[PDB]
RNA sequence: GGCGGUGGGGGAGCAUCUCCUGUAGGGGAGAUGUAACCCCCUUUACCUGCCGAACCCCGCCAGGCCCGGAAGGGAGCAACGGUAGGCAGGACGUCG
């Protein structure tokens, strides 16, 4: 699957792409952010630094794609939790 | 009625971009164009040549000739399909001076009492105090369903429920409602369901009155049929027939009724839509269709098909052109990338442009940051490629300049 | 001449949130808020014309862009059409 940083961007709204509630929605989410929490979590992601989302066409934003075959949003609650404990 | 406006515009729809016409992919639009409009009850005869001055048109001398492609035939149809329901001539004068005679008319069963009211509140709103006289017979609830309706305005009327009669009970409220009567509409329709028998009444009192305009209530439901109606009315009206038709909710078949009306040469000046004065507005065409098409209607063609000509009167009209401005090196690309700045530079360049704002265009110097990044973003290209563009142009115009 | 532009209801839609979903674009289901489209009721609060805020206002989305192997779908800028809001006239309402 892809994940794009758009799915838990605080900042960005719904209708801009989030998919977890404002709770779990890392601010400033980077790839870095999302590669890495996806390895704590036994996957193997691979990052493409310069795709876009259509929804914001404009802006490379990369995307991370993972091959995992479970439900993508608790991936994605999966991978917020992860992030907002961090050292 | 809606459906058609419903069947059709999935045929507009089918025009896409995807596949460009080969140059039959028009026919699969046609046949059911128009299938459309012989199922929302059009004179089929109408429609067959509908179908002809489309292929004698876009696919013949067809060619992205204007306004690109898709948008080409999704615009000869339009053009035309209007044409049908009719040219153009919804100019329903008012009153010269101060008094003008309105005469109303058209086979029982229509909205002929009411469609009384109705354009009573219309010339209201036009601007002027209408009267109405109810030269004619009325069923005891008539007289529950109109005055109420002048009460609901201001507009006075003479009614007879005592004794009654014709050629007077119109006379006297003709010398008598004058103290404020900027226009006088005259409800005398008997009650006929007939057409022959409606144009004899309908004299005896054009010989009392010198109409400015005399109006036949038809209606919608009545299909096509509603045309052999404005043909008796038109040969026998001095051209001062104008038709309204109503009842355009409750049937399928009535948009098939217009362009009967539209055979005519009689011209049709108002439209029904509901009940309630409000919804009631004059006839124009072109609206219509914006309406019926839904999307986007005909102004939306004058600037992109505006500024296209044989491109030898363009193409030389910059000729002597020589003062710089954004909407006229956007009239240069389109002689470089065409007529033979690298192509994919002239497209680009052209897509930028294409993208700002008349304001932006026409003396361009308020274009910054917060628009440059707008303009950048709305056509898919970087801050930096409007830019160049912006340069590209502060050079051109520094340079061209005297004679 | 002056001065004035009314309240709302229904649903589409849109904005923001929440929930499920599809190994991309996406798809379902709801809450709240709404001016914009449709229709009704009330009202003098309506007409005809030109303007309207570039974009963080609506629709419509050409091109161009994005995701996709494609099919197709996204975001969306001009133009165009509208809201809020303005300049005229005109008519309705008032003269407190």
């Amino acid at each position: 699957m892809i994940i794009w940083p758009s799915y838990i961007d605080k900042k960005k709204s719904r209708r801009e792409g989030r998919k977890v509630p404002e709770e779990l929605a890392i601010e400033k989410p980077s790839l870095k952010d999302i590669e890495k929490a996806l390895k704590k979590l036994g996957l193997e992601p691979k990052i493409y630094r310069d795709k876009r989302y259509p929804r914001q066409h404009w802006e490379i934003c990369g995307c991370v794609e993972v091959d995992y075959k479970g439900n993508k949003l608790q991936l994605l609650k999966e991978i917020c939790k992860i992030i907002k404990g961090k050292n | 009625m809606d459906k058609l406006g419903e069947n059709l515009n999935k045929a507009l729809n089918k025009l896409k971009a995807a596949a460009f016409v080969d140059k039959k992919l028009i026919k699969e639009v046609i046949k059911d164009i128009q299938r459309a409009l012989i199922q929302a009850d059009v004179n089929v005869k109408l429609v067959l040549k509908m179908s002809k001055e489309i292929e004698r048109r876009a696919l013949e001398e067809k060619t992205p000739k204007g306004l690109s492609k898709k948008e080409h035939i999704i615009k000869i149809v339009y053009e035309e399909l209007v044409k049908l329901l009719g040219e153009e001539a919804k100019k329903l004068e008012l009153n010269p001076k101060k008094q003008n005679v309105i005469l109303l008319v058209g086979i029982q069963g229509s909205g002929k009492t009411t469609t009384a009211a109705k354009l009573a509140r219309y010339i209201q709103k036009r601007g002027l105090k209408p009267a109405l006289i109810a030269a004619d017979t009325y069923r005891p609830a008539a007289y529950e369903q109109l005055k109420q309706l002048a009460e609901k305005i201001h507009v006075p009327i003479y009614g007879d429920e005592t004794r009654t009669k014709s050629p007077v009970d119109i006379v006297k409220e003709g010398m008598e409602k004058f103290k404020k009567a900027d226009v006088l509409i005259i409800d005398t329709a008997g009650r006929h369901k007939e057409e022959k028998g409606l144009l004899e009444e309908m004299k005896q009192i054009k010989e009392i009155t010198n109409p400015d305009e005399i109006i036949l209530v038809i209606d919608g439901t009545i299909g096509q049929q509603a045309g052999i109606q404005a043909k008796a009315f038109k040969e026998a009206v001095g051209e001062i027939g104008s038709i309204i038709v109503t009842k355009l909710d409750g049937s399928a078949k009535g948009g098939g009724a217009l362009s009967a009306v539209a055979e005519t040469k009689a011209p049709i000046k108002f439209i029904g839509i509901g009940e309630g004065i409000d919804d009631l507005e004059p006839f124009d065409p072109k609206k219509f269709i914006s309406r019926l098409l839904g999307m986007g209607d005909l102004e939306s063609l004058l600037e992109k098909a505006e500024d296209m000509v044989d491109e030898k009167t363009e193409e030389s009209i910059d000729a002597i052109m020589r003062g710089k401005f954004t909407l006229n090196e956007l009239m240069t690309q389109l002689e470089a990338i065409e007529n033979m700045l690298t192509e994919a530079k002239i497209k680009k360049y052209k897509v930028i442009i294409s993208s700002m704002t008349k304001e932006e265009r026409e003396n361009p110097k308020i274009i910054k940051a917060s628009r440059i990044r707008r303009i950048a973003r709305g056509s898919g290209t970087t801050e930096n490629d409007v830019r160049e563009v912006l340069r590209y142009y502060e050079t051109t115009k520094n340079a061209i300049d005297k004679l």
